């Protein structure tokens, strides 16, 4: 297990002093999801290169923490499902749009539900039962990005969780728990006066999965004084 | 793919000065992942610095590195002559993975002239037909050399085969061997053989006599 | 400690394949790195053939991906490398190397000894062994120098010393050159007048291709 945020203290909506589109458009309705393809290229050892088809790209590039990983998954059919960005996002091909990514990527061959998990959701503002939903996947492993932009998607949609100026929420973070082992993430961005998509989604480039029952997820947050 | 760029080939050095080699990427990495290796002849390549500045095991710290970009330096302070090898940048991330082509390090020394010797064919390949000559050019700087045929005096010759040593060890020296490969369907009617030398370290060109005169 | 062994055929014919081994020692091929094959040709450029990774995991020089393979035996702990429709320009030293890491930083620790492969289509050929003393030069300074020419033979390597390689002292071995098809290569050495023809010299050649042990006494010429 990962121990809890308070000796890891957290980022504040308003300590950031960039501006908040340049966070809710990575967890906004558009995303990178595709099933059953195989990297078709690669540009960097920790990195895959997919070709795959909403209105800016088509070229998927996926970045992960290990020269490793990239091997792996280089040649499965798999999925994958993560945020992109475009801003920071050059590569070349040998192949002869480009949007890029991080993580991301499951096995699909036997991984698959028929029947689809729903993972249930408790949001904890202040400190309160404040309000639940469910996400649910279709598949056994699930990669903790792919949980986290979906319950993300729906608090932006509906809580203002994400604005364009700041946040309404002081903090915020997101726990993944399995049974002896829980962890979280850091909803808010990168303290001064402007914010870095790349730096911020490379929390991912880790790969890491939970596994669609095991696991219930926590939402906490806190508000501006 | 991203092919790595090293100026210059070679370096000639006395021992105590202090110099420095490059690599130009195309491209461009960061400095982490910018590694050099060196390589004395007749071995393995070994790990030098990794990630640009950071020296391997048991590396003398006259050893250094900058770089950044696409340009990246290697730098020996004062130059033992156990220096003496290549030097091969080398980029990761890349994919594919890259080495620049050496750059050979060599020692600088006073001035030899050589030591020159001129051989027989041998009773045997004398029994087994062709009559090869050989001549030992040895221990000379600075490398250059240039080795000259005379059979019966004043004549040119093809037929000859010329081979250099590396800088040798302890003598920071040169050799050379330049051979002359024939037939008995001829070293026997001629007598008169020589190979003669020519050295900056002499001004009349060094010369080896023989003419029938060993078997 | 983690030591890195080579092996193969010394030479392949245009068109064959080329399997080589790396037989690893003191670390288990399973447990962490990659493992790469390199080879490096005349004139020196090092090429990066691909490695297979610390879980059965490939990666290829894309200028190569069709005719390359590496694959593993856990169970002998080795690695090896296919190489297909091999042409000459593919006549190299080969080695193979495992990797360290610090972060994103990946680099080539350990090397093996290295492997020559010609790729050529001629007749395997034992060497002519030749010896070689001065006229009578034996006149001039302290040391007189002696010497051993091997004429024609293929392919590389063959090796030699002399008394049995108990003198380097100044020994002088010359790259060997080549007759259309074959090699010939020179040896010097250079000891005082007075040792010889008292004190013993002898060369001794070694084309193991041709399996081929071969001293000579280089017994000086009267005439």
């Amino acid at each position: 297990s990962q121990p809890d945020p308070k000796p890891d203290e957290l980022h504040k909506s308003s300590k950031f002093t960039g501006l908040m589109e340049n966070m809710k458009v990575l967890y906004d309705d558009n995303h990178v999801s595709a099933i059953n393809v195989k990297s078709i290229d690669q540009f960097l050892y920790f990195d895959l290169i997919y070709s795959i088809k909403l209105g800016n790209y088509d070229n998927v590039r996926v970045e992960f923490k290990n020269k490793d990983l990239a091997d792996k998954y280089k040649d499965k059919y798999v999925d994958v499902f993560g945020a992109n960005y475009y801003y920071q996002c050059y590569f070349s091909k040998k192949t002869n749009r480009k949007t890029c990514m991080y993580g991301g990527v499951t096995e699909h061959n036997g991984n698959q539900l028929d029947k689809y998990r729903s993972i249930t959701v408790r949001v904890f503002e202040d400190g309160k039962n404040l309000l639940s939903f469910d996400v649910q996947t279709n598949k056994k492993k699930v990669t903790a990005q792919e949980l986290d932009y979906l319950t993300r998607h729906y608090l932006v949609k509906n809580k203002k969780l994400y604005e364009f100026n700041n946040s309404p929420y002081e903090t915020g973070y997101i726990k993944f728990i399995e049974n002896e082992n829980s962890f979280w993430y850091d909803m808010m961005p990168a303290p001064g006066d402007k914010f870095d998509q790349s730096k911020y989604l490379m929390m991912y480039n880790d790969n890491k999965m939970v596994d669609s029952k095991d696991v219930k997820i926590e939402v906490y947050l806190t508000t501006k004084k | 793919e991203n092919v790595l760029t090293q100026s210059p080939a070679i370096m000639s050095a006395s021992p105590g000065e202090t110099v420095t080699m490059t690599c130009r990427a195309t491209s461009s990495v960061s400095s982490t992942y910018l590694h050099w290796y060196q390589q004395k002849s007749g071995a393995s390549p070994k790990l030098w610095i990794y990630s640009t500045s950071n020296l391997a095991s048991g590396v003398p710290a006259r050893f250094s590195g900058s770089g950044s970009g696409t340009s990246y330096s290697l730098t020996i302070s004062s130059v033992e002559a156990e220096d003496a090898a290549t030097y091969y940048c080398q980029q990761y991330i890349n994919y594919p993975l890259t080495f620049g082509g050496g750059t050979k390090l060599e020692l600088k020394r006073a001035d030899a002239a050589p030591t020159v010797s001129i051989f027989p064919p041998s009773s045997e390949q004398l029994t087994s037909g062709g009559a090869s000559v050989v001549c030992f050019l040895n221990n000379f700087y600075p490398k250059d050399i240039n080795v000259k045929w005379k059979i019966d005096g004043s004549e040119r010759q093809n037929g000859v085969l010329n081979s250099w040593t590396d800088q040798d060890s302890k003598d920071s020296t040169y050799s050379m061997s330049s051979t002359l490969t024939l037939t008995k369907d001829e070293y026997e009617r001629h007598n008169s053989y020589t190979c003669e030398a020519t050295h900056k370290t002499s001004t009349s060109p060094i010369v080896k006599s023989f003419n029938r005169n060993e078997c | 400690d983690v030591q890195l062994q080579e092996s193969g055929p010394g030479l392949v014919r245009p068109s064959q394949s080329l399997s080589l081994t790396c037989t690893v020692t003191g670390y288990s091929l399973t447990s962490d790195f990659a493992w790469n094959w390199i080879r490096q040709f005349p004139g020196n450029k090092l090429e990066w053939m691909g490695y297979i990774n610390y879980s059965g995991y490939t990666n290829y020089n894309p200028s190569l991906k069709s005719r390359i393979s590496i694959t593993r035996d856990t169970s002998k702990n080795q690695f090896f490398l296919q190489l297909n429709s091999v042409t000459t320009e593919d006549t190299a030293t080969y080695y193979c190397a495992r990797e360290a890491y610090y972060g994103r930083a990946y680099w080539f620790a350990y090397w093996g000894q290295g492997t020559l492969v010609t790729v050529s289509a001629a007749k395997t050929t034992p060497p002519s062994v030749y010896p070689l003393a001065p006229g009578s030069a034996a006149q001039t300074n302290s040391m007189v120098t002696l010497g051993c020419l091997v004429k024609g033979y293929f392919p590389e390597p063959v090796t030699v010393t002399w008394n049995s390689g108990s003198l380097s002292s100044g020994v002088h071995t010359f790259p060997a050159v080549l007759q259309s098809d074959l090699y010939t290569l020179s040896s010097s050495v250079t000891v005082p007048s007075s040792p010889r023809p008292s004190e013993t010299v002898t060369c001794n050649v070694a084309h193991p291709a041709s399996s081929t042990k071969v001293d000579k006494k280089i017994v000086p010429r009267d005439c």
